[PDB]
């Protein structure tokens, strides 16, 4: 990454998804990382939005392509698109082996 | 090859324990009945285990458990020795080309640029597609 | 060794916990379902604290327990760690609740409606199912199932044979006790 | 008659003959074990020719 | 699956928000289990098939 | 069908197992999903034992 510059610095699922969304919509996009590194939440006392959901409302970004969990508290301030990957709570145990 | 290929199905540690149980049981048969009783217990380990008790009985139950003990170890060695040989038959010595892309122990790569690497790239066949997708993201650089 | 999720809440040898704060912990709290309510009541008063500080701690706690601790989390992160070295984790059973990620736009934005349609065209063209299959299984560090066929483990242990030595010396301990009660009668 | 039933009596046990068959028993105990193992794999999946 | 409303309808935004409240209150997972496992007929074929 | 009765004014809302596809999202508004699913396998109960 210290030899590249721009979107090519990063790579991953949402990185490849950012291109596919831009291709099927036609717009030049610039991948930027969220300031605070957090997801979408609202403070208890200040009640200010933080993270990616905050940058959308306060006009600091244009769109969010990330593992953003579709919750009702966020659907009120921003618009969630249709889901692109269904998931749910599962169990992580100790695989073999064990060999016990 | 070599002589070891004998402690391969049976761990090094268990070879020392069965010899300890050999002398651990041969010394119990000595107290129920110094050179003639140890010579008998070797003639007893030779045949299952444990006579001259005469009959009855202390001795009968020394080797009666030793027999069940020695009958088990020889059954465990036979089973595990069957496993180390069946895996060699089940692996398929590599034979065709698609067999190479089915395992990851024997890695594979091509040239960094040429008609060989470009062939796996634009290939529309199913088998060659998996090889490129593997070698494209295989670390280190195959 | 564990299939469904209701099974893991029926025992206590393998303690289980979640993250100390997040969408996972709050689910068990407000769960009106029978099975999930019993799970929260156990973790609420489990000592030591089955909750972890960060999600990275939850995975390290399953790998160090020799199979005596299980961490609950998203099916994405669980299926992902399963395809990472040392290939010691494994997703089991179905998912607990139904959730999903989504692309977010400001309300009343020009991007809102077109992007939303764009996600469906990718999902139906198999693009989303392919990128998913790309960044967790294709670029993964473990088989699965490709490891069940390349089983190159033909080892032999001493711990298995130790039981026949126990019943032997235990039989010799009963033999010497019978030996001592046979030299006295005759 | 000693090869018939494992190995080596009329020593009896004491002793030299008992160790002739005592090693011959362990010798004939490993060989018969090696026969059943290799023959099992021979009945599992066979090619069985070029 | 999802609930569908005509475009530009006054029910669109309210009913969409409503589905999230039912899913996060567990009412959807509850109603799902109600007409699937509770009122099911194979109470012995679901807990023994694991 | 139901999507027809939504577009053509003969209905106000569709609460039913309606698959969320792109061709339908262009004519009617879908709410957020209430029940994720997918294609799976249905095998007969393994006739154990036998």
């Amino acid at each position: 990454h210290e030899m590249l510059e721009g979107n090519e610095r990063y790579e991953g699922y949402c990185v490849d998804l950012a291109a596919e969304i831009a291709k099927h919509c036609g717009f030049k996009y610039k991948l930027t990382i969220v300031g605070d590194g957090k997801y979408g939440a609202r403070d208890a006392d200040t009640k200010i939005w933080n993270g990616m959901v905050g940058e959308l409302v306060y006009g600091k970004a244009d769109i969010a392509i990330a593992p953003l969990t579709i919750t009702l508290v966020r659907e009120e301030v921003i618009d969630f698109s249709k889901p692109f990957m269904s998931l749910g709570i599962s169990i992580m145990i100790k695989k073999p082996q064990k060999s016990k | 090859p070599g002589v070891f290929s004998f402690l391969d199905p049976l761990a090094y540690e268990i070879w020392m324990c069965i010899v300890f149980a050999y002398i651990g049981v041969s010394v119990v048969l000595f107290l129920v009945s110094i050179f003639n009783s140890l010579w008998f217990s070797l003639g007893a380990f030779m045949q299952q285990g444990a006579d001259i008790s005469p009959r009855s009985l202390s001795g009968r139950i020394v080797g009666g458990v030793w027999w069940f003990f020695t009958l088990i170890i020889i059954s465990s060695y036979t089973a595990n020795l069957a496993a180390f040989l069946t895996v060699e038959r089940m692996v398929s010595p590599i034979e065709s080309a698609e067999d190479l892309s089915k395992q990851t122990e024997i890695a594979y790569g091509t040239l960094d640029s040429g008609s060989t690497k470009e062939f796996f790239r634009r290939s529309k066949i199913a088998v060659f597609d998996k090889m490129w997708t593997y070698m494209r993201s295989a670390e280190p650089s195959v | 060794p564990i299939e469904s999720a209701e099974d893991l809440s029926k025992q206590t040898e393998i303690a289980y916990g979640t993250l100390d704060s997040g969408s996972t912990k709050e689910f068990f709290r407000r769960s009106k379902i029978a099975v999930f309510d019993k799970m929260w009541t156990y973790m609420r008063s489990a000592e030591p604290s089955v909750f972890v500080r960060t999600t990275a701690e939850g995975v390290a706690r399953v790998r160090k327990s020799k199979g005596k601790y299980a961490y609950l989390l998203e099916s994405t992160m669980n299926e992902y760690i399963e395809q990472r070295k040392p290939c010691d984790t494994m997703k089991v059973g179905g998912n607990l609740d139904s959730k999903g990620y989504g692309i977010a736009t400001p309300k009343g934005s020009s991007l809102g409606t077109p992007v939303n349609l764009a996600v469906l065209k990718l999902s139906e063209q198999g693009v989303l199912d392919k990128l998913k299959n790309k960044w967790w299984y294709d670029k993964g560090e473990c088989g699965a199932k490709d490891s069940g066929s390349k089983e190159k483990t033909s080892a032999l242990s001493l711990s298995n044979v130790a039981g026949v030595f126990y019943i032997l010396v235990g039989g010799l301990g009963l033999a010497m006790l019978v030996a001592l009660i046979e030299f006295c009668y005759k």
